[PDB]
């Protein structure tokens, strides 16, 4: 019955501050202490702050401690993280997490995790919102075996995170391998997406891929042929 | 807040050495209060005795553990403090304080902040002996201009203190009251002396308080040129 | 009071008994506790202070160790429990990341011109994929005219495949229209354990 | 005016004095740590690990009533007392070590405070005493 | 566990800044540690509560700082009011063990001593006994040099001198020699000095009395 949900936090420049919630329910909230969770993808997880169940706010993890602050409201049955004078190098997503006590006569600070939430991507960079250039990856005639082919498109310099990619409005699954974002030199990630095809499908049918950038609001629909 | 010592100022070897501290200001002890012993030797530094609680909490030296017990009664406001079979190198000053450990932040086990003037006791078999005060009577050699110097000499008595005052404590402006020194004969010897200027010769008359609570003597000698 | 979590990457197959390490700076006795990580969602409970199980979990995880050392031990591991595994307290693990044993697969070398479109806007950008192979460790070396260093640095991996357990690399040599009108052959050298001879896929321009 | 003692079970001994009442439990279980807590030497320690004034004092008789050397006997654990966490005071009781021969001092302690207790603690394994404030049972008279 | 206050004796003029060093043997993880004031006869006062914080009434002047074995105290300001022994406390191995103890001299300005002399008195000499008192009133520094002179011949064994601590009102310290003799040896002398020796009076001054 035990749900833990996140506000929502994405872009920000380093130094601009920015404020994350999570709201609570199916468990008895002011009893219970409360506290979040940092996780890059480059690195897994690490604990960020500590808050001990209806106030008396604890100290937080000192890798970011000194710079923000953790806060709870027991009506609301909400928790706060107040995220100021941000470095680049707090790209991570934050989840929520719970734990007190433990089944027998203790109560006493539990640095656990038994329920969590989901975790809302906070990426911690300036540069400039903006849409993808998609290219086709030429499916070059070198593999002409009829059964082996590779065929792609490149979802190059965007602008933030995500891209979702699919093939022929989502009519294909076999070979379809979705590449990860790659933030290169001077922002703008850029991935690739590819699709093994065999030779006779070459000349016959008709690949487009299903590219959208929902933070830029470009849909980009590329006709592939070599 | 105060605290008062009290004991005898002169106590045999291999026998039972006792004070007790008054405590003046508030009851004795609650949260974070503990009322300590600490004795004071000749040169050698300060050594903490043992503590006691309000509701009878001990805690001692380890050295002085073997010998040292304590009581409190919280009804009148006061505290012990026993060691049995006392030496000569048990001849100390025994001051009590109040150990506390309620803070703002950290740091709330903490130290003693309220003390006593502390008591005196020398650990010796040796019979008392009565000062005989001789007075320092102003020379006209001991006239160095405009002032003049007198005093009082407190020669051979034991143990220590003495106490002397000066015109019944009136003058307290220009007196020196010099340490006691142990004598070639080996007894304490105490020097008090006071500058009253050449004008005031004839004048008021001069008189050295002078008193020995071990013996029990009481000598107001008069200083005349 | 810091963690230290070995393996770096545990490759093991369906039926082994896999077990974990865990070791501590501070003696820590009973303050201890194991997660499960599949990525793409937060890590579960398994066991609580390092001997009782999460109330929910499977029988085949166990947790032993007292004073610094801890093990977390797999007696029959599923399919559904390869994912990263993290040490608690205030510090946390590493992440000691389970993945499974396979046959040795060769990649499937493919190397990609810059689109033509990409040509016009003045950067232009050389693909290479190297399709489901099994070994983990694969370099790629990209060769223009033989050398090059500068663009190579941009390769991404997928995670090992649901049907056949394999990973897949897209290197993406990236270089300007002026760098890419002033040399002729585009290599693509591919080192990898299931290449007796690593194989080389190359176009020049036309 | 002497603190009160009961016996439940075995596992569920109890005391009160004043207004405070404890709970002395004995398992492997840790919640008090050194550098991350507080270490008790001598019973001037305790007074900043409670604010109530029968708290520190029971606390304080109870270790003196065991048989608690504040010299010779190993210190113990205790929490902060600015913490909402509560109230707990953790004494090492393994009878497997360098805390053996503490621990048999310990187990003939309950045996002529609670008179007899078949101890919950393992001979030659890890067990930790862990008193902490609960009601006054039911049960438990006066 | 052994506290060690150095240095032994701190001789400062007023507005110096004086740092008193106390190291520990053993790493003392603090709030035990509390820095006393003991001015001369009187209780000692408590300066600074866990080796941080100022005590009740203590002026800020005075600063607790340290951490580990080396803990220092520091006076910024000084006055002649603030001569006193200086402690360092800590608990530890079961013993509220103190420091060493630094007597800090407040300096002032090299003054001469006001140097009187004192036949024995008329009680004294019907019993047999004669005590000769040379008092040297308020001088600075304590160091002074002081003899005896029996008919022009130095006289030792007999003669004790008395000093009382910096009268921190003034800064001045003051000495008291008794030399002692019989009835017939004050009978078989005439003239009696006490020569004086000090830096602030240049010339060596003998005052003596006749029989
Ligand atoms: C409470 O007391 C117990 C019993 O004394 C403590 O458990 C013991 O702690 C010591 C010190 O960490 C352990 O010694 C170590 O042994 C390992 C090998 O097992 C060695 O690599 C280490 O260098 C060290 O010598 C001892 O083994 C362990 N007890 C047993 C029998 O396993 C306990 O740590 C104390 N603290 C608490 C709060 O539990
Ligand atoms: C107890 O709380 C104080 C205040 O937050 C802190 O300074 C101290 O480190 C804590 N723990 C100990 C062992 O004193």
């Amino acid at each position: 019955q035990v749900q833990l949900v996140e506000s929502g936090g994405g872009v920000v420049q380093p130094g601009r501050s920015l404020r994350l919630s999570c709201a609570a329910s199916g468990f008895t909230f002011s009893s219970s202490a409360m506290h979040w969770v940092r996780q890059a993808p480059g690195k897994g997880l690490e604990w960020v702050a500590v808050i001990w169940s209806d106030g008396s706010n604890e100290n937080y993890a000192d890798s970011v401690k000194g710079r923000f602050t953790i806060s709870r409201d027991n009506s609301k049955n909400t928790l706060y993280l107040q995220m100021s004078s941000l470095r680049a190098e707090d790209t991570a997503v934050y989840y929520c997490a719970t734990d007190k006590t433990y089944v027998s006569g203790y109560t006493s600070t539990w640095y656990y995790f038994n329920y969590w939430g989901q975790g809302t991507l906070v990426t911690v960079s300036g540069a400039s919102t903006k849409g993808p250039s998609v290219f086709p990856l030429a499916p070059s005639s070198k593999s002409t075996s009829g059964g082996t082919a590779a065929l792609g498109c490149l979802v190059k310099d965007y602008f933030p995170e995500p891209v979702t990619v699919s093939w022929n409005s989502g009519a294909l699954t076999s070979g379809v391998h979705t590449f990860p974002a790659v933030l290169q030199s001077s922002g703008l990630y850029s991935l690739s997406s590819v699709v093994t095809v065999p030779s006779s499908s070459l000349g016959t049918q008709t690949y487009i891929c299903n590219v959208n950038h929902k933070p830029s609001n470009t849909k980009v629909d590329k006709r592939v042929e070599p | 807040v105060q605290l008062q010592e009290s004991g005898p100022g002169l106590v045999k070897p291999s026998q039972t050495l006792s004070l007790t501290c008054s405590v003046s200001g508030g009851s004795i002890g609650g949260s974070s209060y503990y009322w300590s012993w600490i004795r004071h030797h000749p040169g050698k530094g300060l050594e903490w005795i043992g503590y006691i609680n309000y509701r009878g909490i001990t805690h001692y030296n380890a050295a002085l553990k073997s010998r040292v017990s304590m009581s409190v009664e919280t009804s009148q406001n006061h505290f012990s403090l026993q060691l049995t079979s006392v030496t000569a190198a048990d001849t100390a000053v025994y001051y009590c304080a109040r150990l506390t450990s309620d803070c703002s932040g950290g740091n709330c086990y903490q130290a003693f902040d309220y003390w006593g003037q502390g008591s005196l006791v020398s650990v010796s078999g040796a019979s008392t002996k009565g000062p005989s005060v001789f007075p320092l009577a102003p020379s006209s050699k001991s006239t160095s201009g405009g002032t003049a110097a007198l005093g009082c000499l407190v020669k051979d008595y034991f143990p220590e203190p003495v106490t002397v005052s000066w015109n019944s404590g009136a003058l307290t402006s220009g007196v020196h009251t010099f340490p006691a020194v142990l004598q070639s004969s080996g007894l304490y010897s105490l020097s008090s002396v006071v500058t009253v200027p050449s004008s005031s010769l004839g004048t008021q008359t001069y008189i050295c308080n002078v008193n020995h609570k071990p013996s029990n003597t009481k000598v107001d000698k008069r200083v005349e040129p | 009071i810091q963690m230290t979590q070995s393996p770096s990457t545990l490759s093991a197959s369906v039926g082994d008994r896999v077990t974990i390490t865990c070791r501590a700076s501070q003696s820590i006795d009973n303050w201890l506790a194991w997660y499960q990580q599949k990525p793409g969602k937060a890590p579960k409970l398994l066991i609580y202070t390092a001997s009782r199980l999460e109330s929910g979990v499977p029988s085949r995880f166990s947790g032993s160790g007292s004073g610094t050392e801890f093990t977390l031990t797999i007696s029959s591991l599923q399919p559904d429990d390869f994912a990263t595994y993290y040490c608690q307290h205030r510090t946390f693990g590493q992440g000691t990341k389970v993945e499974i044993k396979r046959t040795v697969a060769a990649p499937s070398v493919f190397i990609f011109p810059p689109s033509d479109e990409q040509l016009k806007s003045g950067t232009a950008s050389v693909v290479c994929l190297l399709n489901n192979f099994y070994p983990r460790e694969a370099k790629v070396q990209w060769k223009v005219d033989n050398a090059l260093q500068s663009g190579n640095s941009q390769e991404s991996v997928t995670e090992q495949d649901s049907k056949d357990s394999t990973y897949s690399l897209s290197s993406t040599l990236t270089l300007s229209k002026a760098d890419y009108e002033k040399h002729k052959v585009y290599a693509c050298e591919v080192t990898h354990q299931g290449l007796s001879s690593p194989v080389t896929k190359s176009f020049n321009r036309g | 005016d002497l603190p009160l003692l009961c016996t439940l079970n075995k596992s569920h001994l109890y005391i009160k004095g004043g207004n405070a009442s404890f709970k002395i439990s004995f398992d492997d279980i840790a919640v008090l740590l050194p550098e991350y807590d507080v270490i008790i030497q001598h019973p001037a320690d305790m007074s900043w690990c409670s604010k109530s004034d029968d708290q520190i004092w029971l606390s304080q008789w109870f270790m003196n009533a065991v048989g608690h050397d504040w010299y010779l006997d190993p210190p113990f654990l205790c929490r902060n007392r600015t913490k909402t966490e509560g109230f707990i005071f953790q004494v090492n009781t393994s009878k497997t070590g360098i805390n053996e021969n503490y621990a048999k001092k310990f187990k003939t302690g309950m045996h002529h405070l609670y008179r007899e207790y078949p101890d919950s603690c393992l001979d030659g394994k890890l067990c930790l005493m862990k008193a902490q404030p609960t009601s006054w049972p039911l049960q438990c008279p006066l």
